[PDB]
């Protein structure tokens, strides 16, 4: 069994890699550096990258071997400057930054209510609602350009629509974002958002006490959009705490999860507090950016438009019109997440902090060691998935189950997944079948549009679609 | 059980139920 120093790498100078990168590759295209790396050194290398140091993985097996060495309470890598604005500013810290114990503790309380079967099924109305509004919004857009046509960039109607729903989840409560006259507060918070994510990058690969130093306007930047986060987040959880006092009526009709973990969890009104901020920001960028891909692989591909179309007419017509229902009979619209994942992942990486030592590849990683799974690289990977550049749901759907082993890691693996896997899932998969029963979507002088890394992975440009009622 | 019942993990391993199945569950 080879020793750790033994692992390639492009040395041990973790600010002359730094230097490299930021010469050779760029901040907002470290996906392309993490490719170029497997290219350069074979499926396995180290990389320290200023003061952090990881082991690099892109072999499904070897994803496979980390995730079963897995411990009860698993830690990824922290974001610094997250940590950094939480410690110094005093805030409280949600089930995203807490570990061990405390983690778990949340995290149980917050699964019963975002997670769990029984708990999900009541999404359903909420979600509905919204993703029917913006079916009208589109509509109403064609209507107006009078030539039975809608074209235009709606990243920006994406991101209303994302806070619409995760808000109506939430609090039960509409928020009016996909009226014609909108709330310009409730705009901010989404502003903030991305702001909070963009802000993060020039400060990745440092410690804190180098960010005020050298990365002094972005750090002034980076508080200010987590102060507005924190603002409005504590005002939507004061009023909706005071109202519920103000009309004291227990409710048989389901109210949201708010109402769930404020009546009856073993969470302190605190905890409830501070995760209810990272629920409403983590429910942005992410669902609003991978629609936005979603909608461009299918007017790409017109013939794998016109199956899930074909798919979701049968579903509705076989389910009379229940969506319960017919999100049971839509195997290859799921399927089409998955794969617009695949190519376009939110997250560039997976990590996990070992907490046993570890044999990969023959080598031998210490216990502590940071391993992160390169998400993005494996998607393009030719030996892990056949004809990469393909947008093929089927794909998901081979009954050789070895072509989808340990393939499907958008939203994590395990007892530290995603928080707001089944909300997302059912947010995209709902607003998918709306939005085909109604439109045929098409992009033209269609180009292929690049990835740029703002934290979260995001379209490196504009993409404009041009929308036909169906 | 890990995640304690909630389709959040797979070590109770005995559309949501396929995909932590290729990463029957026994919650
Ligand atoms: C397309 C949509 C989304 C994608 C692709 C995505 C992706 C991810 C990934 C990769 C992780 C890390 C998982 C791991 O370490 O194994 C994560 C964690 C997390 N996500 Fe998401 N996410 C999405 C939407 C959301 C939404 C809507 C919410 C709101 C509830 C949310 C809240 C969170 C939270 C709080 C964590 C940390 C959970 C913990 O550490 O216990 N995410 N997400
Ligand atoms: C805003 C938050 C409250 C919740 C957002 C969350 O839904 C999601 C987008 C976050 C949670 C953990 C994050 C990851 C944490 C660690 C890393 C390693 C770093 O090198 C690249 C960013 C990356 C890969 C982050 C990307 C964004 C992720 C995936
Ligand atoms: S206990 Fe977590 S999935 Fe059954």
């Amino acid at each position: 069994p080879r020793p750790f120093n033994e692992i390639p790498s492009p040395g041990d100078n973790g600010w002359l890699n730094l230097y490299h990168f930021w010469r050779e590759t760029g901040t907002h295209k470290v996906h392309l550096h993490h490719v170029q790396n497997f290219q350069k050194y074979g499926p396995i290398y180290r990389e320290k990258l200023g003061n952090v140091e990881s082991v690099y993985v892109i072999d499904p097996e070897d994803v496979a071997l980390l995730f079963k060495s897995e411990g009860p309470n698993p830690e990824r890598f922290l974001i610094p400057p997250w940590v950094a604005y939480h410690q110094y500013y005093q805030r409280p810290i949600g089930v995203l930054l807490k570990k061990s114990a405390a983690w778990k503790k949340d995290r149980v309380a917050l699964n019963q209510e975002v997670m769990a079967p029984e708990a999900t099924k009541n999404f359903l109305p909420l979600l509905d609602a919204v993703s029917r509004d913006f079916v009208s919004v589109l509509h109403r857009r064609i209507k107006k350009a009078g030539s039975g046509n809608y074209s235009g960039d709606i990243s920006d109607d994406l991101f209303r629509f994302a806070f619409e729903s995760i808000t109506n989840v939430i609090f039960g409560e509409r928020q009016g974002m996909l009226e014609e006259v909108v709330n310009p507060e409730a705009q901010r918070f989404i502003d903030a958002i991305y702001q909070m994510f963009h802000t993060s990058v020039p400060m990745l690969n440092l410690p804190p006490d180098l960010f005020r130093l050298f990365r002094t306007k972005t750090w002034k930047d980076h508080v200010a959009a987590w102060d507005v986060i924190f603002s409005k987040a504590d005002i939507y959880t004061q009023n909706f705490y005071w109202e519920l006092r103000q009309k004291g009526s227990v409710h048989h009709d389901y109210r949201g999860i708010l109402y769930r973990l404020l009546g009856d969890s073993k969470m302190s009104f605190e905890d409830i507090k501070a995760n209810v901020t990272e629920m409403l920001a983590g429910g942005v960028d992410t669902t609003s950016m991978t629609l936005q891909w979603h909608l461009y692989e299918m007017a790409r591909n017109l013939k794998v438009q016109d199956m899930l179309r074909a798919e979701v007419l049968a579903a509705r017509h076989q389910a009379q019109g229940d969506m319960a229902t017919m999100l049971q009979l839509v195997p290859l619209l799921k399927a089409s997440i998955k794969e617009t994942l695949r190519l376009h992942p939110i997250s560039v990486t997976l990590q996990r902090y070992l907490v046993n030592d570890l044999v990969l590849r023959d080598y031998m990683i210490p216990a502590k060691t940071l391993v992160q799974v390169a998400i993005y690289a494996l998607g393009r990977e030719p030996t892990f998935f056949f004809d990469p550049e393909n947008f093929d749901p089927t794909r998901w759907l081979s009954k050789d189950k070895n072509i989808t082993y340990f393939r499907n890691l958008g939203f994590g693996w395990g007892v530290r997944q995603c928080l707001g896997r089944r909300i997302a899932e059912l947010e995209m998969t709902i607003f998918l079948i709306n939005m085909l029963e109604n439109f045929r979507v098409e992009i033209q002088h269609l180009s292929d549009v690049g990835t740029t890394f703002n934290l979260i992975l995001m379209p490196e440009k504009p993409i404009s679609f041009t929308f036909w009622p169906f | 059980g890990a995640c304690e019942g909630t389709l959040a993990c797979s070590t109770c391993h005995l559309d949501e139920e396929n995909d932590m199945l290729d990463l029957r569950l026994g919650c």
